[PDB]
RNA sequence: GGACCUGGCGGUGCUUCAUAUCCCUCUAGAGGAGCCUGUUCUGUAAUCGAUAAACCCCGAUCAACCUCACCACCUCUUGCUCAGCCUAUAUACCGCCAUCUUCAGCAAACCCUGAUGAAGGCUACAAAGUAAGCGCAAGUACCCACGUAAAGACGUUAGGUCAAGGUGUAGCCCAUGAGGUGGCAAGAAAUGGGCUACAUUUUCUACCCCAGAAAACUACGAUAGCCCUUAUGAAACUUAAGGGUCGAAGGUGGAUUUAGC
């Protein structure tokens, strides 16, 4: 019931990234220092690379929550420029008005 | 019971009457906070208050007896959380 | 030519309400906002969640009171209270309006986990601001 | 803040189209709103997954779905206890039988907790949203009880109380004998139920019933059981049948409560009030029972102690109307207005009865200047009036010679759902047309009579032949004449023939005075023509008046001669 | 209530942002929006916790 | 998605295509034309497929002086309701299909000779 | 007979407010006026229209920028547009002999003025302006063309040039609206005294984003302190110092006053301009009235309104456009 | 949660407590496409077999 | 047109 | 075929105009160089759309995976969905816009002229026009009444967009749908826009304007090339920052052309 299959894939990517966040955080901590032996850090590199690809947070896309538009989105409202304006131009977004100065 | 009108009038027209007036419904009115009500409300809330010590007349006197100041902030927003 | 939220001139037979007759540039000048909350103030959070809730409540009430709404909803939030103020027509029997008020208030209170109240103002007919 | 007198109760939507306009809509609008809430809860509990996202901080336990189904599917004692908390009578019995056949041990406390469930509901399922004697002879409760291996005092107590609750009075007394044969001691709650069974088991004379009860109470003292409020309240509630015989015995119970230390509640006086308020002359006794009961309760705040506490005010007001004592009614209403005592008024049916007897007593025994203050404060803010109180209000205006208010009572009557009440419209018209008044008042009475006429014409019984009473037609016509709207009066004369309603003598005489002023002979003959149809004796004498008073044309003279031929 | 109170108005904040006007292309044509945050500050002094 | 749904007016304005370069100059002709239909016409508030009977919305609130409870129509009793609505829908379509034929003029496609009725009544209560 | 669709709905037309409607609107306003006075705990008898407007702003706070769209509770006379009365009776005869002109009020006025000009023949500026067409259109309660307005004015001027008497002067003044002329004379700051008793004046100045506050002492040696610094150390650019010199030099008072000024915001040049304006305004307290008018006419007492213009979207700058791409 | 919103309002439409004008529109277009012969094929029984 | 063109009160308090 | 009317057009007349505006005049630019970026073309197994004014740092306030809609291979079939489709049609559309508009007109309902032809309807010392409504205007926003924004009707270009979303019509349903893995996106060239330059009103340092040095093959000049480190990330010859090395064209740019009161 999500807008499209692309929004559904991002929904799953956000779910998997939340599940593996702690595991990736702990493994990364081992890789992001010059204190531990390289032999231990090289093993940690392989461990974080073996995790599911969709656990990686860089693959998450901030899409419009109502239209799934991947660009032109305003993060504060999670809406595309088109959907934001439709609500803004009808006075349905509290405190938002056209700017003249 | 007020003949209040609101709305930018059309040419040779008048501001819209209160019946079915959405602009008056959009206003956060203060009809429940008339000066008569506020004064009656505060007369009942006096029993809940305590008296500030008279000895602490000035800020310099407060600093003498109470040298530590603790600042905290509370935030009132609208929503479920 | 600009199109956004502009009812276009016709033959003088199209009745428009005060809200419909004012294009977006009159927002905050001649017409106010249909929802009031703190999410869009500087330093405030959760604007996205308040916005989604407002879009749902507008669609929910449109289909819950089909053919009865005579104007846009006005949504008010104070603390955790959610007040929905609607101008409706006088066609449905009063029993059906009380059923839907009880039904809608209860269903929305459990959906959004907040005390929700619905305030209905009835009008004999849609209030006409001008004939475009 | 105080009550807003211009508004209906807060539960209703403050909108003229959605505000209740009658006592019937006052009840039905709230039931329709409650129905909507039930439909919402039915959906919430049927589809809980849609309402499981909790975004509230702090958590709101009361805005989450409820789960009425057991989640333990193993067969064991700890799984039976779950079905007992959910009050699943059948599932708990089935789970108890299977558990027993398997031979596993079920604790005593749990076996009792199963009886409390069966004995309370009578082995029947409690009502849900959607899927005579009631102590079923074939009942799981009696069976499980017999099969029970070890039985404690609590087991018998729940069996005796359940039988009495379901009206198995005779069985409960028989079981109370075994408890004594087994050297067991019952509790106060069991004794309360046995007192009810002693009175309701068999029909006997008071002296026989009054001797058994005193034996139960003495037994309660032998077993070192202390009586509670419900013990004394059950005695008084059960003595209602005997009336005069129990009047002095009932007062012995109340005096005993005070000494022992139990405090009479509102229910304790409701039962005494009902016992003394038997049909008859209340002045002999009921007068000084209610006067002493109110001096005791004066300035007392009440707390809920008995289920019948919400019936005292309805009972107390009922006697003040019977005694026709308005000072006592003010004290009863004063007690209702002290602190939070207004919450003991009762359900909507009791609230409307209390205010009906209260207001009907004000209109009767109170000055009209104050009566109209209560009328504004009580209606519609407190209750919607019955059509019989509008009449009691008009009868009060008549006695006070303030008839300029009649048009207001008609406007209010319509706003309260009495537009099409026959007894009411007839009363209003008769008072308005009873006597002549100054021209200013007479004009006002004609604006109301016109509005009443419209009500008769546009009735919702219009599908059935319109019933135009004779008095209503006579009064409405007379009011038009006295106001000078003669044109409207002359038109109405047709309705006397259409509905075959006898014209009143006064109406015919006043029509002549309107003709002699207009010097219209034809209209004057139309009057003599109408009275002639009904063969009224005044007509023959009226024909003589018409001859002299009005010039009679040859055609008119022959027309009178035609009526003279009928004579 | 007998509380000493002073009032002043901190400077308002206007947050503006720009958006494309058309659904497709026409980059040089934008719609600009703003949110105005106004402030009032009530400063109470020498009051107890109750 | 629930949030991608629109109102009936929006859907008909798009589907009908009455505003556009097609309708500006009659660039598009309409032997087959989308006709607007009001889909809320015969619909009763409270009536759904499951056949639930909500007291106070689609069935009477009180029955025999007592408040009715939530109930559901039987599978057979609901089929009749559904069939009855389809027949009522075809009856409405047939009532609109039954339109009185007007007499023709000098020819079947000619306007000449056709009566237009009496002139409209003038402002000052004038009639023709 | 046959059917043509009905042309239109009559309600889709301009409305009108009958006399009885206004009469009942005034009863509502007077009852509501007493309600509003009761709401605010004020005496209903002494409740004025200024009190009503204040109470309505409190009870119904509206931030809409256009005041005409805000809640209002005014006397119906103020709210409802003035309505022309019936122009004929029951018999249908118009009241005014110029009814059929369609402009009876305008032509009745021209008729009265033309008649006065004739009677004179048989017998024989700075503070006032002529009313505008929109004010004549209200005295007459009719709509007028632009040439209709001119012809009426040309006829009044022709009446002033004549030997008009007192009766012919009260009439013309009905159409003369006083034009209020604003005083351009510079307001003089008060002369204050410090702890030591030295007379001084204080003023302020703004240039772009720079804001300055200057204290000019009546007597001194020509010392200027800018944020506690000597002006030549604070303003190393010679043009910024020339700006400080301009006010004193123009009135021949170099080396006669001491200045201590504070300036914030803007750049070096904008700050020197703000100080120039602040010093000139304060210096006006110690010069003659004629000298203050000479400083005004030299541009020394006028706040420069020239501030940075916003950039617009779709163009490189406030005015510069993006290159029009080669075609 | 687009699932909750769609499934909640779909359930309410079947219960008769929510009128989905959009869904009603889609239902009429699908109904008139059957009478026109443009019906959805059975899975596995498409035009290509 | 020749096929045909067929596009084709009292109030009470507390009604029943 | 005759006569007339409208529109279009005229290497069509006359008069008055354009105010950053058509020409000249004023200032800084583009057109030449390198680089950044778009487009075209070519290339590739390997998207799409915009594409004279009114496309070309345009949808993108943004593509290493993801995004993604593309290609190759493999896989699934009541499938996240009471399925799905970024499949065709913007010449079926809604929605949101470009353009004239740096306009001032549009126009219902009436009235009148032309014999009741297509058509036309102004004269102020006035001769048939009255006109609601919309636009302009007014008002409001920003620092004023100024300016700048905003606004800007009807209509024109079947203008742009089915790939924002929705949707009519037609099409696919073991595939024109869904998932996974890897991969493409280069430059023989052409061209638009921008950046940095060619230096002395300059270059470097201190300072933020009273200074000392530099100043033609070790000068000015790369934000490019190459090497290294770092930041982000699971993943960086690739993306960004910094350093080292390197020290090129360029010596103020023809016809032409852009912007600014
Ligand atoms: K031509
Ligand atoms: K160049
Ligand atoms: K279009
Ligand atoms: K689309
Ligand atoms: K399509
Ligand atoms: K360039
Ligand atoms: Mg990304
Ligand atoms: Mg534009
Ligand atoms: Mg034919
Ligand atoms: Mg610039
Ligand atoms: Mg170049
Ligand atoms: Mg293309
Ligand atoms: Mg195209
Ligand atoms: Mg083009
Ligand atoms: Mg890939
Ligand atoms: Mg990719
Ligand atoms: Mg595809
Ligand atoms: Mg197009
Ligand atoms: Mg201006
Ligand atoms: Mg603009
Ligand atoms: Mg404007
Ligand atoms: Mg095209
Ligand atoms: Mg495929
Ligand atoms: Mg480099
Ligand atoms: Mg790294
Ligand atoms: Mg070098």
């Amino acid at each position: 019931h999500y807008v499209d299959w692309r929004m559904w894939r991002d929904v799953k990517r956000r779910k998997m990234a939340y599940e593996y966040a702690d595991e990736r955080l702990r493994i990364n901590s081992l890789r992001k220092n010059t204190i531990l032996p390289k032999i231990l850090q090289d093993v940690a590199d392989e461990e974080i690379a073996a995790l599911p690809r969709d656990s990686c947070p860089v693959r998450i896309r901030n899409r419009c929550v109502m239209t799934s538009r991947p660009r032109g989105v305003k993060r504060r409202w999670r809406l595309s420029r088109i959907v934001f304006r439709h609500l803004a131009d009808h006075g349905q977004l509290s405190g938002i008005q056209r700017a003249t100065w | 019971p007020l003949p209040v009108r609101m709305g930018y009038p059309v040419k040779k027209g008048v501001p819209m009457a209160k019946e079915g007036n959405l602009e008056l419904l959009k206003i956060p009115n203060f009809l429940h906070l008339t000066p008569v009500a506020i004064k009656k409300h505060c007369e009942a809330l006096k029993d809940f208050c305590t008296e500030w010590p008279a000895a602490l007349d000035s800020d310099e006197k407060c600093e003498k007896h109470f040298p530590i100041e603790i600042d905290s902030t509370d935030y009132v927003s609208s929503g479920p959380s | 030519k600009n199109r956004a939220a502009r009812v276009r001139v016709s033959k003088g037979d199209k009745p428009v309400t005060y809200e419909e007759a004012h294009a977006p540039h009159y927002i905050a000048h001649r017409k106010g906002w249909l929802s009031l909350h703190t999410g869009n103030l500087d330093g405030e959070d959760h604007a996205a969640e308040r916005t989604v809730e407002d879009v749902f409540l507008r669609k929910f009430m449109w289909g819950t009171f089909p053919g009865c709404l005579a104007d846009q909803l006005v949504l008010k939030r104070r603390g955790n209270q959610l007040e929905i103020c609607a101008v409706v027509l006088r066609q449905l029997s009063p029993h059906k309006y009380y059923f839907l008020v009880g039904y809608s208030e209860t269903l929305l209170s459990y959906f959004y986990k907040c005390p929700v109240r619905l305030h209905l103002q009835t009008v004999p007919s849609k209030v006409v601001y001008k004939y475009l | 803040v105080n009550r807003d007198t211009t508004a209906v109760p807060y539960v209703f939507q403050d909108d003229p189209y959605l505000m209740p306009a009658s006592s019937l809509e006052s009840r039905s609008f709230l039931l329709a709103k409650k129905s909507g809430e039930n439909v919402a809860k039915f959906i919430i509990n049927s589809y809980p997954k849609y309402f499981q996202k909790d975004i509230a901080e702090p958590h709101i336990p009361c805005l989450m779905p409820e789960y009425f189904e057991p989640q333990i599917k193993d067969i064991s004692e700890a799984a039976l206890k779950e079905r007992i908390e959910l009050r699943k009578v059948k599932a708990s019995v089935d789970m108890f039988d299977q558990l027993l056949q398997a031979g596993t041990t079920v604790s005593l406390e749990t076996t009792n907790s199963l009886l409390d469930l069966l004995c309370y509901y009578g082995d029947q399922e409690p009502s849900t949203d959607y899927h005579g004697v009631t102590w079923r002879a074939k009942n799981n409760a009696e069976r499980i009880f017999s099969l029970m291996p070890e039985k404690n005092e609590h087991s018998y107590c729940t069996m005796i109380r359940g039988m009495v609750k379901h009206r198995a009075y005779e069985q409960a007394l028989n079981l109370y004998t075994e408890l004594l044969n087994n050297r067991l001691h019952a509790d106060v709650y069991t004794f309360n139920a046995l007192i009810e069974a002693t009175v309701c088991a068999i029909n006997e004379k008071f002296e026989e019933k009054w001797s058994k009860i005193l034996e139960l109470l003495r037994h309660m003292v032998a077993q070192k059981v202390k009586p509670n409020l419900q013990t004394f309240n059950t005695i008084l509630k059960c003595l209602r049948r005997f009336h005069v015989f129990a009047r002095s015995p009932a007062l012995q119970v109340l005096r005993e409560m005070k000494a022992i230390g139990i405090e009479p509640s509102l229910a304790t006086y409701h039962h005494i009030i009902r016992l003394f308020d038997q049909p008859g002359d209340p002045l002999k006794r009921s007068s000084f029972i209610i006067y002493d009961i109110m001096n005791e309760l004066m300035g007392k705040r009440f707390s809920p102690k008995d289920p019948d506490d919400d019936k005292f005010f309805q009972s107390a007001m009922s006697i003040c109307s019977s005694l026709r004592d308005l000072e006592l009614a003010y004290q009863v209403h004063g007690l209702l207005k002290t602190g939070d005592n207004w919450k003991f008024i009762g359900p909507d049916q009791h609230r409307n009865f209390y205010y009906s007897k209260f207001f009907d007593l004000i209109c009767l025994m109170e000055q009209i200047d104050v009566t109209l203050k209560w009328y504004e404060d009580l209606i519609p803010s407190a209750y919607f009036p019955h059509s019989q109180t509008m009449i009691h209000l008009l009868q009060a205006l008549d006695v006070a010679n303030r008839l300029e208010v009649i048009p207001k009572i008609w406007k209010d009557s319509k706003e309260y759902g009495h537009t099409f009440r026959s007894d009411l419209r007839e009363e209003i018209l008769m008072l308005m047309a009873r006597d002549k008044h100054p021209p200013e008042l007479q004009v006002a009475f004609a604006d109301c009579a016109a509005d009443i006429k419209s009500a008769y014409e546009s009735q919702p019984i219009r599908q059935t032949a319109q019933d135009w009473p004779a008095t209503s037609l006579n009064c409405i016509a007379i009011l038009f004449l006295r106001a000078g709207r003669t044109q409207e009066a002359w038109k109405m004369l047709g309705l006397f023939r259409k509905h075959n309603k006898i014209p009143r003598s006064e109406l015919l005489n006043e029509l002549m005075d309107s003709a002699k002023v207009s010097n219209s002979p034809s209209q004057a003959i139309e009057v003599v023509e109408l009275a002639s149809a009904f063969s009224l004796p005044i007509c023959e004498g009226l024909t003589q008046r018409v001859m002299s008073d009005f010039a009679i044309n040859q055609e008119q003279k022959e027309a009178l001669s035609n009526l003279t031929a009928l004579t | 209530l007998g509380i000493s109170i002073k009032v002043h108005e901190p400077p308002r904040k206007i947050e503006r942002f720009t958006l494309l006007q058309s659904v497709h292309i026409y980059k040089k044509h934008r719609v600009q929006y703003e949110m105005r945050t106004l402030y009032r500050c009530l400063e109470l002094e020498h009051l107890t916790g109750s | 998605s629930f949030f991608t749904k629109l109102t009936a007016d929006e859907l008909w304005k798009g589907a009908l295509a009455e505003t556009g370069a097609g309708a500006k100059k009659g660039r598009g002709k309409r032997t087959k034309k989308k006709k607007r239909k009001d889909l809320n016409r015969g619909q009763i508030i409270g009536e759904g497929r499951y056949g639930f009977l909500w007291p106070g919305l689609n069935v009477p609130l009180m029955k025999n002086g007592a408040v009715q409870t939530i109930a559901q129509r039987s599978k057979e009793e609901q089929e009749k309701v559904e069939a009855d609505m389809i027949q009522q829908r075809e009856e409405w379509d047939r009532k609109k299909k039954m339109k009185v034929k007007r007499e023709r003029g000098w020819s079947g496609n000619s306007w000449g000779g056709i009566s237009l009725g009496p002139p409209d009544p003038g402002p000052c209560g004038e009639t023709y | 007979a046959f059917v043509i669709p009905k042309k239109n709905v009559p309600t889709s037309k301009r409305e009108t407010y009958t006399e009885d409607f206004i009469k009942k609107q005034i009863e509502e306003f007077n009852i509501g006026k007493r309600h509003l006075a009761n709401m605010m705990g004020e005496d209903p008898e002494t409740f004025t229209q200024e009190d009503i407007d204040r109470a309505i702003a409190y009870l119904f706070p509206s931030g809409l920028f256009e005041k005409r769209a805000r809640p209002v509770m005014k006397h119906p006379e103020q709210i409802f547009p003035r309505q022309r009365a019936i122009q004929w009776g029951e018999d249908g005869r118009p009241f005014h002999y110029l009814f059929y002109t369609g402009k009876q009020s305008y032509y009745s006025l021209m008729h009265d003025v033309y008649g006065m000009l004739l009677n004179l023949e048989k017998h024989q500026v700075i503070g006032s302006r002529w009313l505008i067409k929109e004010e004549l259109e209200e005295m007459l309660v009719e709509k007028l063309s632009d040439l209709d307005y001119m012809q009426f004015i040309r006829l009044l001027e022709k009446l002033l040039t004549s030997q008009c008497g007192a009766a012919e002067e009260e009439f013309v003044q009905r159409f003369r609206r006083s034009v209020t002329l604003e005083s351009k004379k510079q307001l003089i700051e008060p002369v204050q005294y410090d702890e030591q008793g030295m007379a001084f004046s204080k003023s302020e100045g703004k240039r772009k984003t720079a804001k300055a506050e200057a204290i000019v002492y009546k007597h001194g040696s020509g010392r200027i302190k800018v944020n506690g610094i000597d002006y030549q150390l604070y303003f190393p650019i010679t043009q910024d110092r020339e700006q400080l010199m301009f006010p004193f030099h123009f009135v021949d008072r170099l080396g006669k006053h001491d200045v201590t000024c504070t300036v914030s915001g803007g750049g070096r040049s904008a700050q020197a301009g703000a100080i120039r304006l602040a010093m000139a305004k304060a210096l006006c307290s110690f010069v003659t009235e004629d000298e203050v008018e000479w400083m005004r006419q030299a541009g020394l007492l006028t706040t420069d309104p020239r501030v940075r213009e916003r950039k617009k979207p779709g163009q490189e700058g406030a005015r510069r456009k993006f290159t029009w791409k080669k075609r | 949660n687009h699932h909750t919103y769609a499934e909640l309002m779909q359930t309410l439409r079947f219960l008769g407590l929510y009128r989905d004008e959009h869904q009603d529109f889609m239902d009429e277009q699908k109904r008139l496409k059957k009478l026109r012969g443009k019906e959805k094929p059975k899975k596995g029984e498409g035009k290509r077999a | 047109y020749l096929s045909g063109e067929e596009v084709e009160e009292y109030e009470c308090y507390a009604p029943d």
